[PDB]
């Protein structure tokens, strides 16, 4: 029934709203906007690269996601970085999440 | 003696994109044998101006030009030049007409507290704000469908305060209190031409607005950096 | 699928969907009932040997999913005792269908395009196209498909075409009038089968292009046929083409500033005896088209 | 592939460090591993590796380790590390997992998040 204004799944942000039709009073109803977030507290911040510290802040200017740096691994859009091997060296890939960059 | 020439509006040229021009002749002499004739810069004639008019109510025969041509044959500054030739006149008296930037900014605001106590007004406001230049169109769609037109009321787009020269203008609409229920959100649609598609539709209903009832949810856990 | 019985064959059928208390709420009848949110958009085939049938529904909605039942009864509706069949339906609403418009706005004596969407893996299938019949038990008999089949009363002025070719393919349907309207499906011989629905609704007007009636003609000279178009077409390329089972070849070098590409026949046969189109392109969609009918005499 | 941190108790013999690249469940045999860190790989003759043997409760999965020695202090410099493994059952043939002092059991979370404009 609520009504999702925002599914950011970059940022595991999630408002919602809901006008709770009260008790069958007059219009003295007040409309209601949840919100979830999910923060990680395991990631880089260059969620793209490994090498970096972890994380600290988590600022949410819901301004500018009620509309690129987004720091949780979206679920079905997969990442990778470019790695060197050695067996000789090599550069090359990875892929830094399995089970989405299946090339199926 | 009043003969003014119409330029086009981007009230028809949205309806349509057919940007029309007129130079009508009125309260001239009270005979017949009126001739209509527009010239593109280039002096060249006109299309299909036709549906000749009756004499006026002062009995003043009435005639005007119907005059279609290119919204791109627009944008250059043609001195749309009608002549209209008459029995008073060995010297027929010539019309000309043509072409002579600010972004608008649409709000709706939603009714007052107080408004909503009376139970009948439902006051609705659509805006526009600080824009150049003026001749803008707008109105309100209610689910894909335009409102009656009498049902909202149109401003005129009066000058800013303090911006240099940028424009303004408004309009209000009403409904039932009780319709105040199911909101439909009553998008309101303006139509300018400094626009990427030449609307800026934006819309709003009860459930937008402001609440206040928050429940802020965060939770915290390692497993995370996934976004189910 | 249902499947009841010869039992009940002499009996009507009927289709509900559970509700809240108990209450089925019919959709449709052997008796002709429908329900007024599925008009349209709900087909069911004859019966067949042991009564088995199967009933067809396109375009679902989010509430729509929930238990169906279809069964058997003299009223064609729920009671305690007769014979029921269950479904249980779920709606994805994480989907990979494409959203496509469903309503399509046309004038009487205009055109219309419509751009119909089919699962990529399988665009070598043979499309169809088909017309929704209602006042009945419900009916929808084919009106065109790829090969070139047409409906014999509507020579001329439809074909379906596949310029975009990505499971998207265009279909353009011009002269358009105000008895034609109704709802419209699009079908596939793949196993896979999605049948988009949209709807035609005329409103009043006249159509964008202009093209003179329908002429008759001498044999075996040169003659010259106009349309102009609208600033609004003005973005385009402009084309003429031939209507036949192929559809539109157009015609290279019949040109001036934004109005009135004009055909020109050099040399004239009866063979060349039909309906020509004028119409514009969108880069690689379709737009407005106009048609006319020419004679020979002599 | 999990990677568990050295225990805190190893960092109180206040020399060496060990971390333990594992790979789990995983057929057929013959996994491959390397470690990995900032940006320069690591000559094998740090770490060592197991090789496959099969699960007590997987019927066919092998499993393997890695095992690897480094100066407490590097360790506590920050200084993560990334294992890496391929094998023929992985989507582009290669994943791998990082871990420094912070990621690996902290003590000490520290969030100090701000949520503006609600
Ligand atoms: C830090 O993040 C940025 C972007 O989030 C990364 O920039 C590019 O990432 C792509 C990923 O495939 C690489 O192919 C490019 O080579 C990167 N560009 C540059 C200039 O590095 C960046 O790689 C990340 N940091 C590191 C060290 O990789």
């Amino acid at each position: 029934e609520r009504i999702v204004l925002v599914d950011n799944k970059c940022k595991c942000a999630r408002i919602t709203s809901r006008i709770i039709r009260s008790s069958e009073d007059p219009n003295e109803d007040i409309v209601e906007r949840n919100i979830r977030i999910i923060v990680p507290l395991n990631n880089r911040e260059n969620i793209s690269d490994p090498t970096s510290p972890l994380r600290t802040r988590f600022v949410y200017h819901l301004s500018d996601l009620c509309k690129e740096t987004c720091y949780t691994y979206d679920r079905n859009k997969c990442y990778t970085a470019v790695v060197p091997l050695v067996y000789g060296t090599k550069m090359v890939e990875t892929a830094l999440t399995p089970d989405a960059c299946y090339p199926d | 003696i009043r003969v003014f020439a119409i330029p086009p509006s981007f009230a028809s040229i949205f309806l349509t994109k057919s940007t029309k021009l007129t130079c009508l002749v009125t309260d001239l002499t009270t005979y017949d044998s009126v001739t209509i004739s527009w010239t593109r810069q280039n002096g060249e004639a006109v299309k299909t101006h036709t549906n000749i008019s009756e004499s006026h109510p002062n009995a003043t025969f009435s005639a005007v030009g119907e005059a279609s041509i290119c919204e791109d044959d627009w944008n250059s500054g043609e001195r749309f030049t009608c002549t209209v030739t008459h029995t008073d006149l060995p010297s027929p008296l010539k019309q000309t007409i043509s072409r002579p930037l600010h972004r608008p900014d649409v709000y709706l605001l939603p009714p007052a507290r107080e408004q909503l106590n009376l139970r009948e007004s439902a006051t609705i406001t659509c805006l526009v704000t600080g824009f150049s230049p003026a001749d803008v169109f707008v109105q309100w769609m209610q689910r894909g469908q335009p409102l009656s037109p009498e049902k909202y009321v149109t401003s005129a787009p009066m000058p800013e305060p303090q911006a240099p020269g940028r424009y303004f203008a408004h309009s209000i609409l009403t409904v039932s209190e009780e319709e105040w229920n199911t909101g439909e959100t009553y998008t309101c649609v303006v139509a300018h031409e400094a626009l990427p598609n030449r609307v800026t539709e934006r819309t709003v209903d009860k459930s937008t607005g402001k609440p206040t009832l928050y429940n802020v949810s965060l939770v915290m856990s390692d497993t995370a950096g996934t976004c189910y | 699928h249902c499947a009841l019985g010869p039992e009940v064959a002499n009996v009507a059928k009927f289709l509900c969907r559970q509700s809240s208390g108990e209450n089925c709420d019919v959709v449709v009848n052997t008796l002709g009932k429908r329900a007024p949110a599925f008009e349209g958009r709900i087909l069911l085939n004859p019966q067949d040997k042991d009564g088995s049938f199967s009933v067809v529904i396109t375009g679902l909605r989010k509430e729509d999913a929930g238990r169906y039942l279809c069964g058997a009864h003299s009223d064609g509706q729920l009671q305690e005792g007769s014979p029921i069949q269950a479904w249980q339906l779920f709606v994805n609403e994480e989907s990979t269908i494409p959203r496509s418009p469903t309503v399509v706005k046309g004038v009487a004596g205009g055109s219309v395009a419509v751009l119909c969407p089919y699962n990529r893996k399988e665009s070598k299938s043979i499309k169809y196209w088909c017309l929704w019949e209602g006042a009945q038990n419900g009916r929808c008999p084919l009106l065109v498909d790829s090969e070139g089949w047409v409906k014999a009363q509507y020579e001329g002025r439809l074909s379906l075409l596949e310029e975009p070719g990505n499971g998207t393919f265009t279909v353009i349907l011009n002269q358009l009038t105000s008895r034609d309207a109704g709802f419209y499906w699009c079908l596939t011989n793949g196993d896979t089968l999605w049948r988009t629905t949209v709807e035609i609704k005329i409103i009043e007007g006249e159509p964008n292009l202009k093209v003179p009636g329908n002429v008759t003609a001498v044999l075996g000279e040169t003659l010259k046929v106009p349309c102009h178009f609208p600033c609004k077409f003005s973005s385009y390329e402009k084309y003429w083409c031939k209507w036949n089972n192929t559809g539109c070849q157009a015609l290279p070098s019949c040109d001036e500033n934004s109005r009135l590409v004009s055909l020109t026949l050099n040399l004239v046969t009866r063979a060349d005896e039909g309906w020509y189109w004028c119409g514009v392109k969108q880069g690689h969609f379709y737009g407005e088209t106009a048609a006319v009918y020419v004679a020979v005499e002599e």
